[PDB]
């Protein structure tokens, strides 16, 4: 259960799991997440910016 | 002696539909030989108030299934003119599984229907009658058209119908395969060239009906008996059956009987006497009876213990928690998969839902899937209660009564045959580990 | 089970707006008579018969037929599409010459309708959603057709064939494909909705005119 | 008077246009239809 | 006057004849749940979310289409009304897709909000859901019809407000779909408003897709300068 350095994960196929719902951005108590998204070239809903300020993050 | 306590043996002289089996000429001359179109001019000249009163005192209730008192319903249209034409719409959709009486009336006694249209339209002040017949009844529709052509040639209908100075037209309209178009508002929408989707009430058709004009929707059987009630007296009609359950009724006995048939009988006949006398009894004897759906698929079923003394009228069948409906008796003996039959009915309702409103459109398909899983035993007993609640969420919450009529058989099956469901569930459970 | 058919239209060489369809002049006279039945100012009320008339002339309902009906009755084509897709008697896909409908609802299910269905399937060699390669028979299941008293039964092109047995339906099928046309009705020596044997009611001759008329009228 | 025979045998020779032909024949007997005042609700 | 007296939860209200139960309820600040009713569209009565209990009446009535009678007492928060709302929301969510994270209607959904305020919190639906193919009606309106709840708001808007009769319903029962039945573009100078009237993500804005969430946005009230309508 240990909480340490953040990471973005993938599906087994190698496609990114993130779909830019921005739930993590809305729940972040420190406002440490910044997200920008747009339709990808194939139409997939994917982020273009995903930033985490680790000096704002309370882990 | 007055105040009869036994009902169910009426002789041929008191039967309204004297050509139910098509043994006599259904044409105009044959119908006149049977007493049709007799003193119609006098009945029209009596006036709409006299006809409405004669219908009222007859105690007649709607033969479409809901059993609404016909006199009040037809007097709802006794308002003065407001610039809009007034119309009579005769329901001939005949969509209930188990029901075949309207087809026999139309194909064998069409002049009774035409004269009923004329008399009812005069009573309501209607300008014309639209007969909405099922699209599958092509031969019946053409027979009705031939009868209407003969009535027009005769001068019975149309301008100066009979010789009373009243102009009345009778049109025939054919649907295209939709049971929901039996609903009065859905039927009205179907006539107007839209989808057969019911309207909300209010307004009632007596205020806003077909083409936005005052309209009354009546069953073919209800309309057909009107001239006989006017002629023979109406008080003669009330002499049959119990109080508030008066007259004669056409019954369709189908399913597990020796001789499935359409018959005419006194209203308050016991169910057992009806099945024994006319249908030849249950297949394999009365002890082989398992269940009966008394009034078509929309009515909850009853087991053999209830069928022993039940009377075949509205109030008695309400006391048995099933209702009279269309008086279509579907009989199932002990060799049938009753869960499968109820699932087939639910699948019928799933395929006949118009999909307009959320409770029907969703819950009926949900119950269909649940009953399909129940048939194989692929569920757990708790879901039974769940299914019950699902039906309770559909009943009373839809636009039209199709949701009610889809929930009712499920409720009847759960009420009377829960141990069968649990036995199937446990058999599937230990069969599949 | 499920619907199976689709409720969207995709263009196709055999079904597209340029597909040739038009009403025959006698069919135009029939359309005029149909339209005359309804009040002036309410012409959409004639979409149900006229569209059906098209299906009688053509055998099915292409998109061009729907467009023609909409143009004739001066209604939006979407309303005609809604009517065509709502009602199951309309064929938005070509069907065989003899369209066989088998009722499988509970009253007919009780009187061995599955035997009739499987007899038809094994006689024709096609399933419940297929047409014969010679395009003479299309078989489907339907809901209650209104003749439960005469179960089991099928409908073939505006005709009822009731009180069926597998031999009876096989005979009907093999007579139909020989170029003839079988007589409709029950195939059990009953020819009505009467009880199978005995005629328990209506045995007496019908009463004459004015038999029970009340006094004062 | 007889009951051994079936009298509804005319529907054995009905074609696909019988209903509409009957409607055309009946067209001459009908009263003039009422008018709503417009050609269509979209007018 | 011509006003008649009705009661909302026992409070007297004076309303003009022809006022519906919904308008009488909103005359005291009570907003009845709704999905298919729009005050600028014709009444539909199909969603059934607005069902409310009238005192001494066994049947609940559709508040969006039911004119108030004299002396009626509307019970907007009785057990019958709450149970009706829960059942209707259960039916609505039975076949709805689990699309909220990828749906642009995420924080702006009437379905979501009315599920949180009037529906239950669990699901007892143990079957498979239905799936509907998408329809292309142009570059402005993105269509994902699995999220459609068949309120027919778009159809009424097109037919009445826009004067375009291209939208409708095909099929019946559970497999009833809203569309054009043909590959047809829905071009109208007011075609984008169907995005706003649609309570769910079935109709969304294509240029706006995936770029923002409603809670991030700051709202500035301004005036349009693209014409002289202002
Ligand atoms: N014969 C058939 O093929 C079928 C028959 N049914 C039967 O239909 C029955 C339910 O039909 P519904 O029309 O929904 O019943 P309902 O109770 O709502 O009304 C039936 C008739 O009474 C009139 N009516 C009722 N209340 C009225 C009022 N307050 N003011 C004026 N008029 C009023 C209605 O206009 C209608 O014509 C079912 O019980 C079923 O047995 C159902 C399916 C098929
Ligand atoms: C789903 C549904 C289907 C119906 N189908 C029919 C039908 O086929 N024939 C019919 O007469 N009534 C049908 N009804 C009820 C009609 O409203 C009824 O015929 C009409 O009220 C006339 O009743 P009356 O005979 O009391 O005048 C149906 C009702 C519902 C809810
Ligand atoms: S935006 Fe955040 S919560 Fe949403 S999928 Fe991506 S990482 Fe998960
Ligand atoms: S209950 Fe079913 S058939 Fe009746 S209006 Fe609602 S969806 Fe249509
Ligand atoms: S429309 Fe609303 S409820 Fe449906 S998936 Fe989108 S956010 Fe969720
Ligand atoms: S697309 Fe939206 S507005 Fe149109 S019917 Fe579906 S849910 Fe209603
Ligand atoms: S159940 Fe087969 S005709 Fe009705
Ligand atoms: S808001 Fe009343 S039924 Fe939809
Ligand atoms: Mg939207």
């Amino acid at each position: 259960r240990f909480r340490g350095e953040h990471a973005l994960r993938r599906y087994p196929s190698g496609e990114e799991r993130c779909i830019a719902c921005k739930l993590c951005e809305a729940v972040c108590p420190a406002q440490a997440i910044t997200i920008e998204a747009e339709p990808r070239a194939d139409g997939s809903r994917r982020t273009t910016r995903y930033d985490i300020d680790m000096t704002k993050c309370i882990y | 002696a007055p105040k009869k306590t036994s009902f169910g043996s009426l002789k041929d002289e008191d039967r309204i539909f004297t050509n139910l089996y098509g043994r006599h000429d259904w044409r105009l001359k044959g119908a006149q030989s049977r007493g049709d179109w007799y003193k119609t001019k006098e009945i029209l000249l009596k006036g709409p108030d006299w006809i409405l009163g004669e219908v009222k005192t007859s105690g007649l209730r709607g033969r479409g299934g809901a059993g609404f008192p016909t006199g009040l319903k037809w007097s709802f249209m006794n308002k003065p003119s407001d610039g809009r034409p007034k119309y009579l719409v005769v329901n001939a959709d005949e969509g209930e599984p188990g029901t075949c009486k309207d087809r026999e009336i139309i194909r064998h006694d069409p002049h009774k229907l035409v004269e009923g249209c004329l008399v009812g339209g005069r009573a309501m002040g209607a300008r014309a009658a639209y007969i909405y017949i099922r699209g599958e009844f092509y031969n019946e529709a053409s027979n009705l058209q031939v009868a209407i052509r003969e009535a027009y040639e005769a001068g019975l209908i149309g301008k100066n119908a009979c010789g009373s100075g009243y102009d009345f037209d009778v049109f025939v309209v054919r649907g295209a395969g939709a049971y929901i178009c039996g609903e009065e508002t859905a039927l009205i929408e179907s006539i107007e060239g839209k989808q057969g989707k019911p309207r909300l009430k209010p307004p009632f058709p007596a205020d806003v009906g077909v083409f936005g004009c005052p309209t009354t929707v009546a069953n073919v059987e209800t309309v057909a008996v009107s001239p006989t009630i006017c002629r023979r007296g109406g008080a003669w009609f009330a002499s049959f059956g119990r109080e508030r359950n008066s007259g004669t009724k056409l019954f369709n006995i189908s399913g597990h009987v020796n001789h499935p048939c359409t018959v005419e009988e006194e209203m308050s006949v016991p169910l057992k006497e009806l099945i024994e006398k006319h249908a030849g009894g249950v297949i394999g004897g009365w002890d082989n009876l398992l269940a009966v759906i008394p009034g078509g698929s929309s009515t909850p079923l009853i087991p053999k213990s209830v069928c022993e003394t039940v009377l075949m009228d509205f109030d008695a069948l309400v006391q048995a928690q099933t209702g009279l409906g269309t008086a279509a008796v579907i009989v199932m003996d002990r060799s049938t998969d009753i869960v499968k039959a109820i699932a087939r009915l639910i699948e019928f309702y799933k395929h006949e839902s118009c999909g307009q409103c959320t409770p029907c459109r969703e819950g009926v398909d949900w119950m269909n899937k649940v009953m399909a899983r129940f048939v194989k035993g692929d569920a757990r007993p708790a879901e039974i209660d769940s299914l019950w609640e699902i039906s309770k969420q559909i009943e009373g919450h839809t636009i039209c009564a199709l949701g009610d009529g889809a929930a009712w058989p499920v409720q009847g099956l759960i009420r009377h045959f829960r141990p069968e469901l649990e036995e199937r569930m446990q058999q599937f459970a230990l069969q599949h580990q | 089970g499920a619907g199976g058919a689709l409720f969207v239209h995709r263009d196709t060489p055999e079904n597209n707006p340029d597909t040739p369809f038009d009403f025959t002049p006698e069919n135009y006279k029939r359309i005029e008579a149909i339209v005359k039945n309804y009040p002036e100012g309410h012409k959409a009320a004639a979409v149900l018969p006229v569209l059906d008339l098209a299906q009688r002339q053509n055998g099915w309902l292409p998109i061009s037929a729907m467009n023609k009906v909409a143009e004739i009755l001066q209604v939006p084509p979407m309303r005609v599409y809604e009517v065509a897709t709502f009602y199951t008697m309309y064929n938005r896909k070509p069907v065989g010459k003899y369209h066989i409908q088998v009722c499988t609802t509970t009253p007919c299910m009780l009187r061995n309708s599955d035997s009739i269905l499987e007899a038809i399937q094994k006689k024709l060699g096609i399933k419940v959603g297929e047409t014969t390669p010679d395009k003479l028979f299309t078989l489907i299941e339907v809901e209650c057709l209104g003749a439960c008293v005469n179960a089991p039964m099928v409908q073939i092109n505006d005709n009822y064939y009731e009180d069926l047995t597998p031999k009876d339906i096989e005979e009907i099928i093999d007579e139909l494909k020989a170029g003839k046309i079988p007589k409709p009705g029950p195939r059990s020596g009953r020819f009505s909705c009467e009880p199978a044997g005995g005629l328990t009611s209506l045995t007496e001759p019908p009463k004459g005119p004015g038999f029970g008329v009340q006094a004062g009228l | 008077f007889d009951n051994s025979t079936y009298r509804n045998l005319q529907h054995h020779e009905y074609s696909t246009y019988t209903f509409l032909d009957l409607n055309v024949e009946l067209s001459k007997f009908r009263m003039p239809q009422p008018s709503s005042g417009r050609q269509s609700p979209r007018h | 006057s011509n006003l008649i007296e009705v009661f909302v939860d026992g409070q007297s209200v004076m309303v003009e004849p022809g006022t519906t139960v919904l308008q009488a309820c909103e005359k005291v600040g009570m907003q009845i749940p709704r999905f298919c009713y729009h005050e600028r569209l014709s009444v539909a009565g199909n969603c059934r979310m607005c069902l409310v209990e009238i005192e001494k009446a066994p049947k609940v009535v559709a508040a969006c289409a039911m004119p108030v009678m004299k002396g009626w007492n509307i019970l907007t928060n009785s057990e019958k009304s709450k149970k009706a709302r829960e059942g209707v929301m259960e039916f609505l969510l039975a076949n709805h897709p689990l699309d909220c994270p990828i749906c642009d209607q995420g924080g702006e959904c009437d379905l979501q909000d009315q599920s949180m305020m009037f529906g239950s919190d669990r699901s007892r639906f143990l079957e498979g859901k239905r799936a509907v193919e998408d329809k292309n009606i142009g570059p402005l309106v993105k269509t994902i019809m699995t999220r459609c709840i068949q309120c027919t708001r778009c159809i009424r808007f097109a037919s009445e407000i826009a004067g375009v009769d291209d939208l409708g319903t095909t099929g019946r029962g559970n497999d009833m779909q809203v569309g054009t039945y043909i590959e047809k573009m829905f071009m109208s100078e007011l075609s984008g408003n169907i995005i706003d009237i649609c309570p769910v993500g079935a109709l969304t804005s294509k240029p706006y897709a995936f770029t923002a969430r409603p809670w991030e946005t700051r709202k500035t009230e301004s005036i349009d300068v693209m014409d002289a309508v202002g």
